């Protein structure tokens, strides 16, 4: 499987499921380039480290390869942004570990804080928690999904198990999701990422304590258009 | 057991609700000027707002009804005027305001012997749909110096308002409370989502408890029901 | 200690391209990633794994025992030379019983297209 300069190795043959059966397309309105040269590569972001105490991991798109990619040079220079992604969720484990990620794609996720006390009065979250770059952010309480609304549903969302019983590989193919044809991409984050743990890791003692999850991802029909800023 | 029409996105949400009061006392400290503005909130019905947030992106007519009264249900012979102020146009601060007069605002002109106004809202957001979920900022420019509560905030989810004063150069002679009641017509939903976990805290933001809860645990334990 | 090398010894210019593949040595039940990168002469070292994953890379998963093989476009006469750099994309994963160190063989050749020009007898015996 190589596009471009990029070289990755993965099985063919798996269960591709498209987000709510359509495949990233082109622009064909009035709202308005559309590179597929260095933009098309596959970009793969640092290893994760599935672990017991895990609480679950999220990533903010296309805030994730904003400074990350040569696709974020297009993103920053353009003041508008419209394009899918080829999101591609493996972990390496062997068969004597054990556990079950949900990796999800839930478009518009807007995080949300806590507050306790007599008298409730919260702030609004960080960019770090709000736009956590390529490095993603650990999510804080995982049955509520950090907003109030529960992961027991998220299986609505376009969706794919890993069970290290059964699975290896997840792969989500997400169209450009918006109410408006085209938007900025330092600003509006049309989607988020989510890989939680369902069911906790566990191994006997002595076996490697961290099952790598490698993200994969590149975006299928990307179309910046706008003008040079 | 046989029609599946009572599912449909229509019937589900078309039902016309209490959406808000307004109170025109004759003496006290919330109203003393006769008049008030009340911006159009789809969450003033309680239960709105937890089934609207199923999806993310959603487009909707609204029809809305004013039933009238004193706060005794008593009906009087009292002229109102029920003015729109779409989301451009400026709302009316004093009672002698020129907004009250601007045409491009729509006023409606009944009377309580006369049956609650109704009067029909189309599609005001200058997007495609509303858009209860929106993970950024509404700004499309570098501004980043400030306290950026501006997110999950969309102004263009804004539907105007409506303006509500007792007609006539003088103080009303009468108590009045007028009452807003909300109907979604042709209705439209879009990315499904999770419903509501947690008790909401804020308006416009998802923002939950400190302490987390559940839906029930009733099963004191997994092996007996 | 290739032979390529002994011979390249032999001869003064050469150009041509050259294959690398590498052979994962460790057990069966023994997964992981690692990321193989090769950057063009004259631009310096990747710092970091990102920053050489924007490059030519090669993602060598242990799905795959030894087909992992790097195709280096170019080499010339006159950093005068590019160099291949292998990085750890993902931790070495085993299960119990497994040992929890392996080892890699790298085999090397050139290509069709390597030639060698100019002759020169440079060996240290006798």
């Amino acid at each position: 499987l190589t596009i471009g300069n990029s070289t990755i190795t993965t099985q063919e043959a798996a269960n591709i499921i498209v987000g709510y059966g359509e495949w990233p397309s082109y622009c064909s309105d009035s709202d308005a380039t559309r590179p597929d040269v260095s933009v098309n590569r596959f970009y793969t972001l640092d290893t994760k480290l599935w672990e017991k105490s895990s609480k679950g991991w999220y990533w903010k798109f296309p805030d994730v390869l904003t400074e990350t990619g040569v696709f974020g040079q297009n993103a920053q220079f353009h003041y508008l942004y419209r394009s899918g992604f080829c999101i591609h969720v493996q972990c390496n484990a062997s068969k004597f570990h054990q556990g079950a990620l949900l990796v999800a794609v839930l478009p518009e996720y807007v995080i949300g804080t806590v507050a306790g006390g007599t008298g409730t009065e919260d702030s609004h979250p960080p960019y770090k928690q709000t736009q956590p770059g390529a490095d993603g952010f650990e999510l804080q309480h995982p049955y509520v999904l950090d907003a109030g609304i529960p992961i027991s549903q998220l299986t609505v969302c376009p969706h794919q198990w890993i069970n290290l019983r059964t699975n290896n590989c997840a792969t989500i193919i997400v169209p450009y999701i918006n109410a408006l044809p085209f938007d900025s991409a330092l600003n509006h984050c049309n989607f988020g990422l989510l890989v939680v743990p369902i069911s906790p890791l566990d191994y006997d003692q002595g076996a490697t304590p961290v099952i790598p999850i490698t993200i994969t991802l590149a975006p299928m029909c990307s179309e910046f258009a706008g003008l040079r800023q | 057991s046989h029609s599946t029409a009572e599912t449909t996105l229509d019937s589900f949400f078309s039902r016309a609700g209490l959406v808000g009061e307004i109170d025109l006392p004759l003496e006290g400290t919330t109203n003393p000027n006769g008049y008030a503005n009340w911006d159009i909130d789809i969450t003033g019905y309680a239960q709105m707002r937890r089934k609207v947030e199923l999806f993310t992106y959603m487009r909707f007519d609204a029809e809305f009804t004013f039933v009238a009264c004193t706060p005794t249900g008593e009906v009087v012979p009292q002229l109102l005027q029920y003015m729109f102020v779409p989301p451009g146009a400026p709302k009316p601060d004093s009672r002698e305001s020129l907004a009250w007069q601007t045409a491009t605002n729509p006023s409606v002109f009944v009377k309580l012997s006369d049956p609650p106004a109704q009067v029909s809202v189309p599609f005001m957001s200058p997007a495609s749909a509303y858009q209860w979920f929106y993970d950024g900022y509404p700004t499309f420019g570098e501004h980043k110096q400030e306290k950026d509560l501006e997110y999950g905030a969309c102004p263009n989810n804004m539907m105007g308002t409506f303006s509500v004063r007792t007609v006539g150069t003088s103080k009303s002679k009468y108590p009045l409370v007028v009452r807003i009641y909300m109907r979604m017509k042709h209705v439209r939903a879009w990315i499904p989502r999770p419903m509501r976990n947690q008790n909401y805290l804020f308006k416009a933001n998802p923002n939950y408890a400190g302490n987390s809860i559940k839906p029930t645990g009733a099963s004191r334990t997994a092996i007996t029901t | 200690s290739t032979l390529l090398g002994q011979l390249c010894g032999y001869y003064t210019q050469w150009s041509g391209s050259l294959e690398v593949t590498f052979m994962f040595t460790g057990s069966f039940m023994a997964t992981g990633k690692m990321l193989i990168a090769y950057t063009p002469p004259g631009g310096p070292l990747p710092k970091d794994r990102a920053t050489a994953m924007l490059g030519t890379h090669v993602i060598w998963d242990f799905g795959l025992q030894s087909s992992v093989t790097l195709v280096i476009p170019w080499i010339s006469n006159t950093y005068t030379t590019g160099l291949v750099s292998i990085w750890y994309q993902t931790n070495y994963v085993v299960p119990i019983g497994a040992p929890n160190t392996a080892y890699i063989i790298a085999l090397a050749a050139a290509q069709k297209n390597f030639t060698m020009q100019l002759c020169k007898d440079a060996s240290d015996i006798l």
